[PDB]
RNA sequence: UUGCGAUAACGAACGAGACCUUAACCUACUAAAUAGUGGUGCUAGCAUUUGCUGGUUAUCCACUUCUUAGAGGGACUAUCGGUUUCAAGCCGAUGGAAGUUUGAGGCAAUAACAGGUCUGUGAUGCCCUUAGACGUUCUGGGCCGCACGCGCGCUACACUGACGGAGCCAGCGAGUCUAACCUUGGCCGAGAGGUCUUGGUAAUCUUGUGAAACUCCGUCGUGCUGGGGAUAGAGCAUUGUAAUUAUUGCUCUUCAACGAGGAAUUCCUAGUAAGCGCAAGUCAUCAGCUUGCGUUGAUUACGUCCCUGCCCUUUGUACACACC
């Protein structure tokens, strides 16, 4: 009956928690939405536009709760994807660090994520709390 | 070199061992080179005891 | 001396594949076989394999 | 693909030449005393010896 | 000078695992009758050191490659000794082709 | 078309100029030990059913 | 026949499995009884599978690709064209689909509809060349059992993969197409189109 | 203390550590229960050691799978291996012989890698040629 | 986080920017047609001009119309970052200028034109018509360029 | 050559003849009704809503719907 | 040429095989904070009433299943049928971790070739040059120069697909004070990258190399299209004494042919083909390359001499620098 955030599936988590800081507005996104790509490998910018970094938000307090600590090159070697060159083959190229660096500095001052002297982030006290209380919702909604 | 040859082969035989072969390869006075193997006893080729057994 | 094992075992092989070839040049005259370097602390020593060891 | 050579037959036919009131169809117990009664190198070596004069046996009854 | 336990842990690293494992065994069999209690050889995975050549050494030929495989097996022997007798049997009889370091620390 | 379905008795041995065709024999299910030689193109085994759509028609080619 | 509660809680429709084992959930392995013999012990049922997905040694003997299940070998004949080589996930996902589309038209099983294809078609004589050269004559044969399985599989599978290019229609509905009118008998289908001119040429090179 | 085995499955890399304890109809692998494995479409390999047998067999037992190594194919048929091996285990250590020679003929009478791992290994690849056997393109010309 | 209707106010072909931007494709690929503008350019200002990405470009209002116009031709006001642009710090004034539809080839010229004046080795490579980004012309563009 | 907009005459035969078909998909209706697949796909999502066809599948890439009854 | 058998031969030797290495098994031994697992000495969180966690090995104890690597065991086609001259063998079934030489390599005889390499060496004979040098070194250019013919490839022609988000999983290496290597973390930047620190001479840190294909959900919708990214313009960085003939990366723009390819031709029989990417090599920088490595994993045959190449026997010969 103690639900966890590993008794939801991942997608449906992210989305039911996306929407949820998306309606609550604290999470200070940093401006340069709309002119960011994510990664260098990317063609395009995230197609949602209006979003994706509620997600990019959900994702990474996701994977705070699931790691012991993650940092930013370890974000960003996360969301890096296969980089056309164009007429050269693929390549793993590590997704854009501004981008999960004011994710990261966004979830501290809502509580989520802190210092976490091992590293880079662990999730604290209260955002290990909220993600349980959106884990309860999900699976009963 | 036939004598050469002849002498440490037929040394390594008298000096208990179970194979020897000395090839020797070159000019000696002939312009166009030749090789000849001078082997007296027995010898094994292939496998892992070319290297527990055989110096060269 | 703050080396990796993987380079100072290889560098010691090269440290033996030198004075290998080193003793034979010089010692060519003097039947040496072989050379055996033994490391130990505070000294090493140099173990050759010379047929006429009277005159090396 | 499972031919025998010479060395396996003739190192077999020579153990039932002199041990037919010994070792018997079992290869386990062919192969145990195949170290006591032959000197033979190599366990892989061994147990294909130990296993034609099995099959010799089944051959000889 | 007197019976102390110093932690002290020997490393053992060598090409040749026969060796190896002659000098592995000889600080157990020394430390077994001291009544010295021990971490005994931990076997370190094997270091495979592989360098990749064509064979020919101009350029003509199918294209044939070696790989010349040099194989570094490694141990450790932790040890809690009482040092001046210990370092009397061990600084004896230094193995050639073994490389062995000793090394003590404040835990 | 009155196919019959027969039942191989024998594999008698490869035919053809590659190997890819193998001449067996058969026995007809209906009116059963009717016997006659057929090639095949495929794997064929023995007891395998295939089928004919002629019932006059000997295999040829051999060896 | 009971529901079973446990601390990790298991569903229903999976929990009605346990009385039956179906595809995917919901088709049974039953009542796929095949009309036309000389093809049972080649077309492979009677041996029910959960999911079209088995990591099993079929190729090692001569005749173990015969045990290899009907719906796993038409899986196997999806995933290739190079860009398509791997990827056995994506070709699960289609025969998932596809025999959706099957059981959506044409209401009846959709297990008994691509064994139904099989034995359909299945090239009962085919030709070779007799002769070794170009200018040669071409021979009558007839043709195995397990051939028969072997080029249906490939002839379905080439006409949806042929169909599902260059077109709004998915490799899901037109593999279900390729089945559903092979099971008929139509001469519309690629599979039917390719037998038939197997076997017109095998009534001409006797 | 608690009756308990523990055992493994193996595909090519991928090896699942199962601790298979008594308890309450648990099934859980790495944090998360059996419902939730991703890849979705083979959820029902990791559901046949369940359904051959039946879930009433697994009421009393606490099942905890750690699986690392290959990939999401690869650790599917290991998670499968590591729990119908562990329940069989059970059955050895615990309950009786005849009870586990149903479990060890309806888990082999279905698939044998069930219990027993798959030996195909990967082939070195070969010089000439990028794969073990297929060479390089040869010119004549 | 939803999926809305639409309804289709539809207008066909149209020019815009000199050029007959299409219809009846959505609008940041219709206005990839237009020379000088791709698809970063157009997904960046229809974001600027507050317009739905669904818009199919033809349903477009023509005041949603002059408001994309209006930001491509003065990106620097409306908070494009000038790093996005085709020509930054231009040739001759230093200032960035995002250039359009007919003048991507007036400054292509302007550029090539200004690099044989001088007798650059580029321009030279440019007038005798080989490739100028230092290929290897021994084996590609063997039967044309 | 494929309708991009919705028209009413277009959607009054949306809702006339999607009942009456079988199966139902995203191809479906571009081969049979003359839309694209972005219209397609909201003619899905909508008739469902409305319940005259029900959703057997819902993959991406490969909708299976069939009527209502 | 592996044997069986026939036998004017009998009995052997080198080569094949055996051998060595690697991979697959070991809930049997030897253990280990440089590997894990289990309690909890001991905590401390979140939802709860036990599920998911995070932390300390003279600020715990125990165990070795998982991993490692010592020493061993195992498979010998075992057993049973079918066929064979009741041989040598082969096939099927059952068992088994494994029944294709268990998979795969390393080694590999006798004889050679006018095979290549004098431009790998302080391997070397002979010849050429030796100061106005063919020595050495310095500055700049060239190997990359482009009407074109050919070879190995890389990127595609798309809906089994591109994009965006999300899920997210390997294995083989390498790495610095015998000095600037692999780099975690924090901060600044769209990005490239910069800066302040750190861990590591490495089962310890990079690194769980959170790799890519893949999976799910969206956007596209058969349009050379949002496929393809060639060419080309403008700016910002990195390496380097030095980037021009763009070293490479980055952001915008330009968006070529290519609608699956005549004649022909290459590779390939199971974790193999193929798709996918990662490490190493050369490396200051540069991989569409190679050597490995793992992920995903099929079709088809278990045959034949039809094509090609090779081998053996018979026949022919006026050939033995041996049809050059
Ligand atoms: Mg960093
Ligand atoms: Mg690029
Ligand atoms: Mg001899
Ligand atoms: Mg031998
Ligand atoms: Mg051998
Ligand atoms: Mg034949
Ligand atoms: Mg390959
Ligand atoms: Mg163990
Ligand atoms: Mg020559
Ligand atoms: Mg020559
Ligand atoms: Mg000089
Ligand atoms: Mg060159
Ligand atoms: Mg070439
Ligand atoms: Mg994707
Ligand atoms: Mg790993
Ligand atoms: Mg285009
Ligand atoms: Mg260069
Ligand atoms: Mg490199």
């Amino acid at each position: 009956p103690g639900v966890s955030v590993r008794d939801v599936a991942a997608q449906d988590f992210i989305n039911a928690y996306a929407s949820f800081l998306q309606r609550q507005g604290k999470l200070e996104v940093p401006g340069y939405v709309d002119i960011v790509k994510t990664s260098s490998g990317n063609e395009m910018p995230p197609q949602d536009a209006e979003g994706w970094f509620y997600k990019r938000a959900a994702s990474v307090a996701r994977h705070i709760y699931m790691r012991k600590q993650v940092g930013v090159g370890k974000l960003n070697k996360l969301y890096g994807g296969a980089k056309s060159r164009g007429v050269r083959p693929y390549k793993h190229i590590d997704a854009s660090g501004s981008i999960n660096r004011k994710v990261l500095q966004a979830l501290e001052k809502i509580g989520i994520v802190e210092i976490s002297p091992k590293g880079g982030r662990r999730i604290s006290e209260n955002g290990q709390r909220d993600l349980d209380r959106i884990a309860a919702q999900t699976l009963e909604e | 070199i036939r004598r050469a040859a002849y002498g440490v082969v037929r040394y390594v035989m008298e000096s208990g061992a179970k194979g020897c072969e000395v090839v020797v390869s070159g000019k000696l006075r002939a312009a166009r080179a030749k090789a000849m193997k001078f082997a007296d006893g027995f010898l094994i080729h292939s496998g892992q005891p070319v290297n527990d057994f055989i110096d060269t | 001396a703050l080396i990796s094992k993987k380079r100072k075992l290889v560098a010691d092989g090269v440290f033996y594949a030198e004075l290998n070839e080193f003793f034979t040049r010089e010692l060519a005259e003097e039947g040496y076989s072989g050379v055996e370097v033994r490391v130990t602390p505070t000294k090493t020593e140099v173990i050759i394999r010379a047929t006429r060891t009277q005159d090396v | 693909g499972r031919v025998r050579t010479k060395t396996v037959k003739r190192a077999s036919k020579a153990l039932i030449e002199r041990y037919y009131p010994k070792l018997t169809l079992d290869f386990q117990t062919n192969k145990r005393l195949c170290d006591e009664i032959a000197t033979i190198q190599s366990k892989r070596l061994r147990n294909k010896i130990a296993g034609y004069t099995t099959h010799l046996m089944k051959r000889i009854q | 000078q007197q019976q102390q336990i110093i932690k002290i842990r020997i490393t053992l690293t060598s090409t040749k695992v026969k060796q190896l494992e002659n000098v592995s065994s000889n600080i157990v069999k020394n430390a077994e009758q001291h009544n010295l209690v021990k971490k005994g050889p931990v076997r370190l995975p094997t270091k495979v050191l592989k360098i990749s050549t064509r064979k020919t050494p101009n350029g003509e030929g199918s294209k044939t490659w070696e790989t010349y495989e040099m194989r570094i097996h490694k141990r450790y022997i932790d040890l809690e000794a009482p040092v001046q007798i210990v370092k009397r049997i061990t600084q004896i009889t230094i193995e050639p082709g073994v490389d062995v370091e000793v090394v003590v620390a404040s835990n | 078309t009155p196919v019959t379905l027969a039942k191989v008795i024998k594999v008698l041995g490869r035919t053809g100029s590659r190997g890819g065709v193998t001449q067996v024999r058969v026995e007809f299910l209906e009116d059963t030990s009717r016997t006659i030689v057929r090639n095949v193109k495929g794997p064929v085994r023995e007891n395998d059913i295939l089928v004919l759509m002629e019932s006059e028609r000997e295999a040829r080619r051999l060896r | 026949f009971t529901p079973v509660v446990l601390a990790t809680p298991i569903p229903e429709e999976v929990q009605q499995a346990q009385t039956e084992i179906k595809l995917f959930n919901k088709w049974s392995f039953e009542e796929v009884e095949v009309k036309d013999a000389s093809l049972v012990d080649y077309v492979q049922v009677r041996q029910p599978i959960f999911v079209a997905h088995t990591a099993g040694r079929y190729a090692n003997k001569r005749f173990r690709k015969a045990q290899c299940p009907i719906i796993e070998r038409l899986t196997n004949s999806l995933m290739m064209n190079g860009r398509n080589n791997g990827k056995k996930l994506k070709a699960v996902r289609i025969i998932k689909h596809t025999l959706d589309i099957i059981n959506v038209l044409t209401d009846q099983n959709p297990i008994q509809v691509v064994v139904d294809a099989i034995t359909n078609t299945g090239p009962r004589e085919d030709t070779t060349r007799v002769g070794g050269g170009g200018a040669a004559r071409r021979q009558a044969v007839d043709v195995s059992p397990l051939r028969r399985v072997n080029q249906a599989i490939a002839l379905l599978t080439i006409g949806a993969r042929e169909a599902a290019f260059r077109n709004i229609k998915t490799i899901a509905e037109t593999l279900a197409e390729e089945l559903i009118n092979a099971a008929k008998g139509s001469s519309t289908s690629y599979a039917i189109k390719k037998k038939d001119e197997l076997e017109r040429v095998a009534k001409s090179n006797r | 203390a608690v009756p308990s085995v523990q055992t493994f499955g193996k595909k090519k890399s991928a090896t699942a550590v199962a601790h298979v304890k008594a308890g309450k109809g648990l099934i859980k692998v790495n944090g998360s229960p059996i419902t939730l494995v991703e890849p979705e479409i083979l959820r029902f390999k990791v559901y046949e050691p369940l359904l051959l047998v039946g879930l009433d067999k697994f009421s009393n037992i606490d099942i905890r799978v750690r699986v690392t190594g290959g990939g999401h194919v690869s650790q599917v048929y290991a998670i499968r291996q590591a729990i119908a091996k562990g329940l069989v285990a059970y059955h050895q250590k615990y309950v009786d012989e005849q009870s586990k020679n149903e479990l060890k003929k309806a888990f082999t009478s279905y698939d044998r890698t069930l219990l027993i791992a798959d030996s195909r290994r990967p082939e070195p690849k070969k010089f000439g040629g990028k794969g073990a056997r297929s060479r390089f393109q040869k010119s004549y010309r | 986080s939803l999926v809305v209707q639409e309804q289709g106010s539809f207008q066909h072909i149209l020019r815009l920017l000199n050029t007959n931007v299409d219809g009846n494709i959505k609008i940041v690929y219709a206005l990839t047609t237009i020379k000088g503008v791709g698809r970063r350019y157009s997904n960046l200002v229809c974001k600027k001009a507050d317009v739905d990405l669904h818009k199919r470009a033809g349903e477009l209002t023509q005041e949603e119309l002059e408001r994309i116009v209006q930001i491509m031709q003065n990106p620097t006001h409306y908070k494009i970052p000038a790093w996005f642009l085709n020509r930054q710090n231009d040739i001759t004034d230093g200032k960035d200028y995002h250039t359009l539809a007919n003048n991507v080839e007036s400054k292509l010229r302007d550029d090539l034109e200004r690099l044989k004046k001088i007798r650059a080795h580029r321009g030279i490579r440019h007038f005798w018509g080989l490739r100028v980004r230092g290929q290897h012309t021994k084996t590609t563009g063997r039967r044309r360029a | 050559q494929h309708a991009v907009i919705l028209d009413q005459e277009k959607y009054d035969r949306i809702l006339k003849e999607v009942p009456t078909y079988r199966y139902v998909s995203v191809s479906v209706l571009v081969d049979r009704l003359k839309i694209g697949g972005s219209l397609a796909r909201i003619a899905l999502r909508h008739l469902e809503k409305e319940g005259i066809i029900k959703p057997i599948s819902k993959h991406s890439k490969q909708a299976i719907y069939t009527r209502a009854t």
